[PDB]
């Protein structure tokens, strides 16, 4: 449910990055990880909440690229 | 964990 427009959030935000659409990509990659985040706050199989938390990192080092790469500017 | 993921992302939106 809120997984669901995570993924539909995240699919938009590496669609956006591969198309060099930065600012954008970036909100998109904030919004997905806010849900993810959100997700993961309300889940308490310890499995399944790092498997999440190793999802997010992946999508936060990218963002956190795309916005040192932004702030050079 | 939660928290340190949170905080990574307020600096992402400062």
């Amino acid at each position: 449910p809120q997984s669901t427009a995570a993924a539909t959030v995240l699919k938009r935000a590496v669609e956006l990055d591969s198309e060099s659409r930065y600012p954008q990509a970036l909100v998109c990659y904030q919004e997905g990880i806010d849900l993810l985040l959100q997700v993961l706050k309300g889940t308490k199989d310890n499995t399944k909440r790092c498997n999440l938390r190793e999802k997010i990192s992946k999508y936060m080092d990218r963002a956190e690229n795309i916005k040192k790469y932004l702030d050079q500017e | 964990m939660e928290d340190q993921l949170s905080r990574r992302l307020a600096a992402l939106r400062n």
